[PDB]
């Protein structure tokens, strides 16, 4: 959710800021985060940028004590020499993709602009297989696989959760059996 | 000016309208809905399951809580579109099998989902078009359409026994896929017991999808149980394990023709509900493996022939000299056309023969040029030409006052692979727009053709169980003073006959007097040296306002005689209309002629 | 930002010698030509409006004592803009001002008075500068119109009843047609307008020619043959008869047939031919008599019955029509001048009645002419011709091309009942003039083919375009003189080709060329070769000439695929085509859709609201000062375009830039950093997935949903009138009865809805009150529910309500005037004399500064002598008239100098008079715009009194339904949105974006596609994008070399794997990259159901189309279906109680409801119709 001051809709304009507040919203789903305490549920922030700047995702001050930004150095926008720009946002957990309308659901209040959200945290996967051998005995293999995250969380903790919840599945249909 | 058009054309008040997007999940039988459709058609019965639960006591609160749409049950919907099937209509409706019913589904979205099957029936293409739907209410209605109405009843062509539903360029390719046969390969040379041996070595990669291999199978000959040792491949195992057990067994490579043959004589040997069941698994089944496949297109694939560069050349000097002489005169322009129209024919053939065979043998189990071509999937020898060879000849029409006719003195010898000069593709561009002109221009004298001559006829049913008339017509096999064209065996088939026949050969009874002919007694009598038999006509009926059952025979429509009660003049007018707009003297005046009584005035 | 401001790769084989030809050539040179804003002190040689002023005036009397003259006009400034006029509805017009002379000659005397009057008689709209008019708000085109070319034309018609029938035409430019036919009889016949025969003696004789003996004497069977059946034999009954057979029952004077003959071959003022005409007339006739009568003469006559009689005994040719050279042009400034001309004829015709009778001192120009019917026959023109169109507004490319849109129906060239299958077709002569692959098919086929770029305009309606020089082996220079060339003159040589390989010296490098020489089409030797094509791009239009890899397609699917292109919607973050042609860039150059620098300098400030250029300063010192010079362009920030397609603009410029000459200050609307960009790029896989692509239908990742490179914005518009009604006034108020508050919450308290809003369907959008007391009929009913507090009064709700399947997001709602700036001070007068004396005090000071910079900005010079000028200028400048001395500057001090420069300060003082010219217009309009706000206000409708409204925006995304199509035919409609997982995923981790059926392509022959997908596949690391020639692209071998040093296999394949079973599909597929556009046909639209509905007042049945939902059309086939089988109940109810049964329906409804599902189907209105229309007589209908 975004509250910008002196704009009311997805399509006005703010005086000195060089870009839309469309391409605003558009730029600022791209931001991408991280936590450094359990048990943050959802988070409010105020920016209040008022000097002769361009304003940066780093220049986010992650000035609640929950929570943080990783990529620091994204161009959110390029403010003229007298712009004055006051911000408020809204950032929250979730799972796969939610587009915007059903995130209509947070009270409008006639400024309250909602924005599409992804959440997914990774980027990208890998795994490949071959054989090894001894002479004469076989049935040796490789699996190499990599992991290629966002930097809020390593490798190991994300695959670690997937075979949990992997598990978990197939307890109940292994040893659980009841019958019609 | 009134009581033509809006006297019957109407407003309707529970349809609805969208477009339409292709099925590969669902059955024959159903259709795939959008939730707001489906959630507004059927909204009055909605609204009486929702006072049959007793919690609302008002219509007025039942459509507050259906439109507003709010967090409660769509299981109603679930429920009522389960056994209230919805009747399916296209705009320019030709004849019948424009206008369906099916059992409806919910789905995602804003657009209908329809099995690729049916739509043939509708002869529509998927560009977007705008389908209208209807519910119908009242339960006389509903059981009309679950009982006549239903897509899987209505397989056959009430024009002729042609079957509608003929599959498609991609099944088409996948069951191409599986059947063919290669040399040498995973497990060659072994021996199984049929389903279960084969089975097992297929599914532990053992042997690969294909491989020549001896098995021990059943068949029946006419029609009794030989068990035997057939030469095939697992795969037409798999298939054959759904081809129903009373034919035997196929062992050829499974193309279109032989797709047909086999869809015809299941129809014929055991009905309609285990021939649309057949045609359903063989679908999904040859569907999934065509992808499973990933056939794909590549320049590679597409050799062009290295003699064309040699052959394209090699007639220039035979140019030349039909050149030089004419350069000397001794030779008329006309024939000059014609020699080297000739020559560069001769050529084209010659490189698109070799062209296919190359293709062929580049791996005999894939080339996807060479399989779209073969399988008869989508393509022809023409295309593929273009796409590896010259583009061929191309007409000088001259687009007026001109026969068009003499063409071109060079072709256009780049093929598409190349690319193409300036004035090539400026010529093929003028050719191009005129078949595009010539195909608008043909369309538009065929809509008077089919305007009129639906608007022929217009008339009352058949109404006797027999007519009496043992005065039927001497039917015969007609032949037109160089060979025959038009065969007995439909002109037989289905029509009640008149005495009991019987072989040359002594003591055979063929049939008794009032039975239905049936398709082996009408090809017994076809090898029977009999010449002609004397069956009914519609026309010697004796019976006064209408025609007797025995009088007309096979419905066409089922396989079965016609029964008491059932419309055949609309449907008589709607087969013999329809087909007029491929009527190309002929065309319209020489039917309107013969019908409308006129003097030929000449 | 560090921006990429990165340049492509041309690829080409030959140099490029010769540049693009700007498009806006016809239009805008048209209508410059025509009239301009000011200055016309010494103009237009020789054509122009003045030609028009010069070829009708002076009007006089029948030689009475009265006179009318003509004194030059003057063209006046518009009185509002462009973007006003726009918003407001109005036309962005200018007023005319012409100094008429009236001449009174005193009755029976000598003059009388010969005074001047400025008469303004009218306005007339102006064009903007791109070629468009606004006309009540609303953008529409002229497009031109292909002609047919007056003159002399020999045609021998066949099959007329079996025989040969040689007819000549006499074709003019105004008037009638004359023809000269063979009968079937070998018998000469002579005729006007191809219309039933007259035998050419008849005519003949009908000229002057004696006694029939005598004219077979002068002319000797054919002439004898006609004399045979000719019932004339002599002069004087020979023009008997032929004004017998004119007309029936009606005399046939001898004299009258005379002066019948004689007007129509030997008239000035009534026989009409356009000097192309006697051009023509002259060529074809192989006349060497120019300049002559416009009109017909005898040796023409003789000489065209003479070839005629060539012809007709089979020694010469027919002539063809689709031939180019016998159709003209006649641009948008022609036509406009034709209706202007008849305009003002007539009217001088009714000021010649008026002046026939003349008396003294009560005649003054204000009286004398209602030149109003200039302005009604103008409007007329603009407002409801045949030719004058809407814009296809919603796609750059969209106008550029429709702009140059040739249409061919209506007057001027052929008819639409006259074309057979040329008019329909491409002729031979196409080449270059008018696109041979750009004429869409369908009603309109060869009608409204489009014109090639090279393609230029001649001062005659030939359509020219350049060749390039070529002699005995070289190209010429290749080259240093371009020849132009028409049509009629391309016809003797033969044209070599531009793809026939050239040194970098000007060197064919082959034995054989290839050229078109006659209608045939031969490969030649390059020694006789003798002009050669410009650049082998030229053989496509416009939009044709940006298909990437086009050698390697089909014609037909280059067709719609450019059709397609027509209508690509505007994406909301266009992306350059990574491979293109050289031609993009200029494409958006010559659309003027963006923000160009007038003149160089450095820009002060920039937004994305108003850009802020201080331009170099350097014009105010060869002058003093005048005044500072900024510059604040605004921008187009959202606003809906025809199609509701929304338009946007954003700068590219920062704060600190120095911008020269010729620099585009911003992107958007499909532009990209200056670059043509409708598309994107996009990776696509062509392997057929699951059947879901079973026919030419797509499938979809889930990335491209969530990258958002294919969504837009659309926006549509309300409106509603209030009006003054005859019995109340209609409102627009809150107070709208029977609604509920958050149906109002929306609205304002001023009863329309606040921008800022989002709007469920049918929620209250303009709220429309009006107590109209029509119902003389008890009113006092008015009265008694208008005193209930809800007040429905018979006071008609009128609040319009969102249109079911609408959602969106309100923006600025106007109030527009509303009749009245005296609404408030409680006082009249007090307030308008403070608004003028307000008017008065900022006039004065303003004018007193402008009269210090006049004065103290212009004493410099080197002007000698004593001083002797200040004082006398300043008391000049007390009172200026800025006429009486403005040319002296006091006389005699500049004046001491007889030598001098051209007199800087007379340029800086006629620069002050223009400043305070302009000063005193948007003053005087200032005044007008107070004085009329007291009043209605703006142009406004007259029986209504405001029109209110609202503008509503949505934001769309893609969906299952969306249609989507590419730049090579491949039509196409989404299936399925495929989780991102089980796309088929590469050997590097990458899942695929689109997947495309292989199944389509090899039966349409457009490879292109695959050429695209791999060489955007092997840039998009990214290396340097790419850019080739058409028909000289990019070879196979060099594609080879690029994809192998991009690191990929050198064949386009690879290998493949699907989520789910990990399998290596074991044939290898092909991935790609290619360029993918969005169409507009967006399936949002196609929705609509119904199952009860608001019931019609003249029948039960409910009307449909969305606007209310309604039903379908049950037609008269499925009817017959239901025929076919035994429809029980099905066709009962449709016909019955499904439709028009209002109480059927409802009972039905109520039972359904009630649980009676049993129906009771009676008997339609139709037949209770029946009964009734049948109007019986005296009564006998059944009841039994």
């Amino acid at each position: 959710a975004i509250k910008i001051e002196g704009v009311e809709h997805e399509f006005a304009t703010i005086p000195g800021v060089l870009e839309d507040v469309t391409n605003i919203i558009l730029n600022l789903k791209q931001v991408r985060f991280k936590q450094i305490v359990p048990n943050a549920d959802v988070e409010k922030a105020t920016i209040v940028i008022s000097n002769s700047e361009v304003f940066r995702a780093g220049d986010l001050n992650a000035q609640l004590s929950n929570f943080e930004v990783l990529n620091s150095n994204l161009v959110i926008c390029h403010l003229d020499k007298s712009a004055t720009l006051t911000m408020e946002f809204s950032i929250n957990k979730g799972r796969g993709y939610v587009s915007a309308e059903e995130n209509r659901a947070e009270h409008n209040e006639l400024s309250t602009i909602a924005i599409d959200s992804i959440y997914t945290p990774i980027r990208n996967v890998k795994y490949a297989v071959e054989n090894f051998r001894v002479e004469q005995k076989t049935d040796y293999e490789k699996l190499l696989m990599e992991v290629t995250t966002d930097g809020s969380i390593r490798p190991v903790d994300a695959l670690r959760e997937a075979a949990q919840i992997l598990i978990s599945h197939f307890s109940l249909f292994a040893e659980n059996k009841i019958a019609i | 000016g009134r009581f033509r058009q809006n006297l019957l054309g109407k407003r309707v008040d529970y349809s609805a309208r969208s477009v339409i997007v292709v099925g590969p999940e669902l059955k024959m039988h159903e259709c795939g809905l959008p939730k707001d459709m489906a959630a507004e058609l059927y909204k009055p019965f909605i609204i009486r399951k929702l006072i049959e639960r007793g919690i609302v006591k008002t219509v007025k609160s039942a459509k507050k809580i259906v439109d507003r749409k709010e967090p409660v049950i769509w299981d109603i919907l679930e429920y009522v579109m389960k056994g209230h099937p919805v009747l399916l209509n296209r705009a320019p409706t030709l004849h019948r099998l424009g206008i369906q019913a099916f059992q409806p589904k919910l789905i995602e979205g804003k657009a209908i989902q329809l099995h690729p099957l049916s739509c043939t029936a509708f002869n529509a293409d998927f560009d977007g078009d705008q389908m209208a739907v209807h519910l119908p209410l009242s339960n006389e209605a509903i059981l009309e359409a679950q009982l006549l109405m239903l897509a899987s009843h209505n397989i056959l062509n009430p024009a002729n026994g042609a079957p509608i539903t003929v599959p498609s360029q991609d099944m088409v390719l996948g069951l191409y896929y599986i059947t063919k046969l290669r040399p040498n390969t995973k497990g060659h040379g072994l021996i199984f017991y049929g389903p279960e041996e084969a089975t097992i070595a297929y599914n532990e990669g053992k042997v690969d999808i294909h491989a020549p291999i001896k098995v021990y199978v059943e068949d029946y000959e006419n029609g009794e149980l030989v068990r035997r040792m057939v030469e095939t491949s697992v795969g037409r195992l798999m298939v054959n394990e759904y081809v129903p057990k009373k034919v035997g067994y196929v062992n050829e490579v499974l193309g279109k023709k032989a797709l047909r043959d086999i869809i015809g004589s299941v129809i014929k040997i055991c009905g309609v509900a285990t021939t649309a069941k057949f045609l359903d698994d063989i679908k999904n089944l040859g569907y999934y493996m065509a992808f499973k496949g990933g056939l794909s297109f590549n320049l590679a694939d597409v050799l062009i022939p290295d003699e064309k560069d040699q052959l394209i050349q090699e007639g220039y000097t035979a140019v030349e000299q039909i050149m030089q002489d004419y350069s000397m005169g001794f030779i008329t322009f006309n024939e000059r056309y014609n020699q080297i129209i000739d020559t560069w024919t001769h050529i084209n053939g010659r490189l698109s023969n070799v062209l296919i065979k190359q293709l062929s043998s580049d791996n005999d189990g894939f080339n996807s040029v060479f399989m779209m071509m073969d399988s008869g999937a989508r393509g022809s020898k023409e295309q593929i030409r273009q796409l590896s060879g010259m583009r061929g000849l191309m007409a000088k029409p001259q687009k007026s006052g001109a026969e068009g006719g003499q063409i071109i003195e060079n072709p256009i010898l780049s093929n598409f692979k190349e690319g193409l000069s300036v004035l090539e593709y400026f010529i093929s561009t003028h050719g191009a727009r005129k078949g595009l002109a010539d195909t608008a221009l043909k369309t538009a004298d065929a809509g008077y053709l089919t305007r009129r001559l639906v608007d022929v006829s217009h008339d009352v049913i058949i109404t006797e169980e027999d007519c009496g008339t043992l005065r039927g017509l001497l039917t015969t096999e007609l032949k037109q003073n160089e060979d025959v064209v038009a065969s007995l065996y439909e002109r037989i088939l289905g029509r009640v006959s008149v005495h009991d026949i019987i072989h040359p050969t002594t003591g055979d009874i063929i049939v008794r007097a009032g039975e239905e002919i049936r398709e082996q007694a009408a090809q017994i009598i076809e090898d029977s040296p009999i010449e002609a038999v004397e069956i009914r006509s519609v026309l010697t009926c004796e019976s006064k306002k209408g025609v007797c059952a025995k009088c007309y025979g096979r419905n066409l429509a089922t396989n079965r005689m016609v029964q008491r009660g059932e419309v055949v003049g609309v449907i008589a007018a709607q087969s013999i209309g329809e087909p007029g707009t491929q009527l190309t003297t002929g065309g319209l005046p020489r039917v309107t002629e013969l019908f409308e009584a006129r003097n030929p005035s000449n | 930002t560090p921006t990429t401001n990165n340049k492509r790769i041309n690829f080409a084989s030959i140099k490029n010698p010769l540049f693009y030809p700007d498009f806006l050539e016809v239009q805008l040179k048209s209508f410059h030509d025509f009239l301009q804003l000011d200055t016309p002190p010494e103009r237009r040689k020789k054509e122009g409006l003045y030609k028009v002023f010069a070829e009708n005036f002076p009007i006089t009397d029948t030689r009475n004592n009265f006179v009318l003259e003509f004194l030059d006009y003057y063209i006046d400034p518009p009185k509002y803009s462009i973007e006003e006029c726009l918003s407001r509805g109005l036309t962005y017009s200018v007023p005319l001002k012409a100094k008429l002379k009236l001449y009174c000659t005193d009755p029976d005397h000598e003059d009388f008075a010969t005074v001047i009057q400025d008469v303004f008689l009218g306005p007339i709209p102006y064009m903007t500068s791109s070629g468009t008019f606004v006309i009540n708000g609303a953008e529409r085109v002229i497009v031109s119109q292909l002609h047919r070319s007056p003159g002399v034309f020999f045609g021998q018609s066949l099959h007329t009843n079996g025989t040969k029938l040689y007819s000549a035409r006499i074709i003019p430019f105004k008037g009638s047609w004359i023809e000269f036919a063979t009968d079937i009889n070998n018998v000469m016949y002579a005729y006007i307008d191809r219309k039933k025969k007259l035998p050419v003696t008849t005519l003949l004789r009908a000229i002057g020619f004696e006694a029939d003996k005598d004219i077979l004497d002068i002319f000797n069977s054919i002439i004898f043959n006609t004399l045979q059946k000719d019932p004339c034999n002599s002069e004087k009954e020979a023009l008997y008869y032929v004004y017998r057979q004119l007309r029936n029952a009606e005399p046939a004077d001898d004299a009258s047939a005379r002066e019948v003959i004689t007007n129509l071959f030997f008239s000035d003022k009534r026989y009409d031919l356009g000097d192309v005409g006697r051009y023509r007339i002259n060529k074809k006739l192989n006349l060497n008599i120019d300049p002559d009568i416009k009109v017909l003469t005898n040796e023409d006559i003789i000489e065209i019955i003479k070839y005629l009689i060539e012809l007709v005994n089979s020694k010469a040719s027919v002539d063809d029509i689709d031939h180019l050279s016998n159709r003209r042009v006649r641009t948008v400034g022609e036509q406009l001048y034709n209706q202007f001309g008849i305009g003002l004829a007539r009217m001088a015709r009714t000021v010649r009645d008026r002046m026939n009778v003349r008396d003294n001192e009560v005649f003054t120009p204000i009286d004398l002419v209602n030149a109003k019917t200039i302005s009604s026959v103008v409007n007329s023109f603009f407002g409801t011709n045949a030719l004058s169109q809407f814009m296809d507004q919603t796609n750059p490319l969209a106008e550029i091309t429709h702009k140059r849109r040739l249409s061919a129906l209506g007057p001027g060239g052929l008819s639409r009942e006259r074309a057979g299958f040329e008019v329909r077709d491409v002729h031979y002569t196409h080449y270059g003039r008018l696109c041979p692959i750009e004429t869409p098919e369908g009603p309109n086929i060869g009608l409204i083919s489009s014109l090639c770029v090279y393609a230029k305009i001649s001062d005659l309606g030939f359509i020219t375009t350049p060749y390039r020089e070529v002699k005995n082996g070289k190209v010429d220079f290749s080259d240093n003189g371009l020849k132009y060339y028409t049509a009629e003159e391309e016809e003797e040589k033969t044209v070599a080709q531009g793809n026939a390989p050239l040194d970098e010296n000007g060197r064919f490098v082959r034995e054989r060329v290839k050229a078109r020489y006659e209608s045939d089409f031969p490969l030649v030797t390059p020694d006789e070769v003798d002009l050669m094509d410009v650049s082998p791009t030229q053989i496509a239009s416009i939009a044709a000439a940006l298909i990437p890899f086009l050698e390697h397609d089909d014609a037909n699917r280059a067709l719609m695929g450019s059709n397609m292109m027509r209508q690509a919607v505007p994406l909301l973050r266009p992306e350059s085509p990574i491979v293109g042609t050289g031609i993009e860039g200029k494409l958006v150059k010559d659309s003027r859709t963006q923000i160009v620098a007038e003149r160089g300098g450095e820009v002060v400030f920039v937004d994305a609201s108003c850009i802020k250029i201080r331009y170099d300063r350097t014009a105010d010192e060869e002058f003093v000062s005048f005044d500072d010079a900024i510059v604040t362009y605004y921008l187009p920030k959202y606003r809906k375009t025809n199609q509701s397609t929304t338009i946007d603009l954003h700068p590219i410029c920062s704060k600190g830039d120095r911008v020269e000459a010729g620099q585009i200050l911003t992107e958007g609307y499909s532009t990209q950093g200056g670059e043509l960009a409708l598309g994107r790029n996009v990776q696509v896989a062509y392997m057929p997935w699951k059947g879901y692509n079973y026919e030419d239908a797509i499938v979809l990742n889930e990335r491209m949903v969530r990258e958002d490179f294919f969504t837009s914005v659309h926006v549509d518009e309300y409106i509603l009138e209030v009006r003054e009604t005859k019995r109340g006034l209609e409102e627009l108020t809150s107070d709208i009865p029977n609604v509920s508050e958050d149906a109002t919450r929306d609205l304002d308290e001023n009863g329309i809805v606040r921008i800022g809003a989002h709007i469920e369907p049918g929620d209250i959008l303009i709220g429309k009150i009006t107590p109209k007391g029509e119902s003389d009929p008890t009113p006092e009913e008015k009265l008694l529910r208008a005193i209930f507090g809800d007040k429905a009064g018979d006071v008609k709700d009128a609040s319009l309500k969102a249109t079911p399947s609408l959602r969106g997001v309100v923006i600025d709602t106007k109030l527009f005037s509303k009749a009245a700036k005296k609404k408030s001070r409680t006082s009249t007068k007090e307030a308008v004399s403070k608004l003028d004396e307000t008017y008065a005090k900022r006039q004065q000071q303003l004018h007193e500064r402008l009269i210090e910079k006049l004065t103290e900005l212009t004493k410099g010079k080197t002007c000698c002598g004593v001083k002797d000028y200040l004082n006398v200028e300043l008391i000049k400048a007390g009172s200026k008239f800025t006429k009486k001395d403005l040319e002296a500057l006091d006389f005699n001090v500049i004046q001491l100098s007889d030598w001098t420069n051209d007199a800087h300060t007379n340029e800086l003082i006629k620069a002050v008079a223009v400043n305070y010219l302009k000063h005193s217009k948007e003053i005087e309009a200032e005044l007008r715009r107070r004085k009329l706000d007291e009043t209605i206000g703006d142009e406004l409708p007259a029986g209504i009194v405001q029109m209110a409204k609202v503008y509503i925006a949505k934001k769309r995304k893609i969906q299952v339904g969306d249609k989507m199509a590419g730049r090579h035919g491949n039509k196409g409609i989404v299936s399925k949105i495929v989780r991102q997982e089980d796309m088929p995923f590469l050997a590097d981790g990458t899942p695929v974006d689109i997947c495309l059926n292989p199944l389509g392509v090899p039966s349409r022959m457009n490879l292109g596609q695959i050429f695209e997908a791999v060489l955007a596949w092997a840039g998009r690391k990214m290396n340097v994008k790419f850019a080739t020639p058409i028909f000289d692209g990019a070879s196979l071998n060099d594609m080879n070399e690029w994809t192998d040093k991009a690191g990929l296999p050198r064949d386009g394949k690879t290998y493949l794997y699907d989520g789910g079973t990990g399998e290596r599909f074991d044939q290898p597929a092909t991935v790609g990259v290619t360029y993918f556009l969005k169409l507009g046909h967006m399936v949002d639209d196609k929705m609509h159901a119904r199952s009860i509905g608001p019931y019609s007042l003249i029948t039960q049945q409910p009307l449909g189309g969305k606007a209310q939902f309604g039903g379908q059309r049950f037609g008269e086939m499925e009817v017959w279906a239901l025929e076919a089988f035994g429809a029980s109940h099905i066709l009962q109810e449709i016909l019955t109680v499904k439709s028009d049964d209002v109480v059927g329906r409802s009972k039905a409804y109520e039972a359904i409801v009630k649980g009676d599902p049993m129906p009771t189907p009676g008997i339609p209105e139709s037949l209770n119709v029946l009964l009734h229309e049948l109007k019986g007589l005296g009564l006998s209908f059944s009841l039994d």
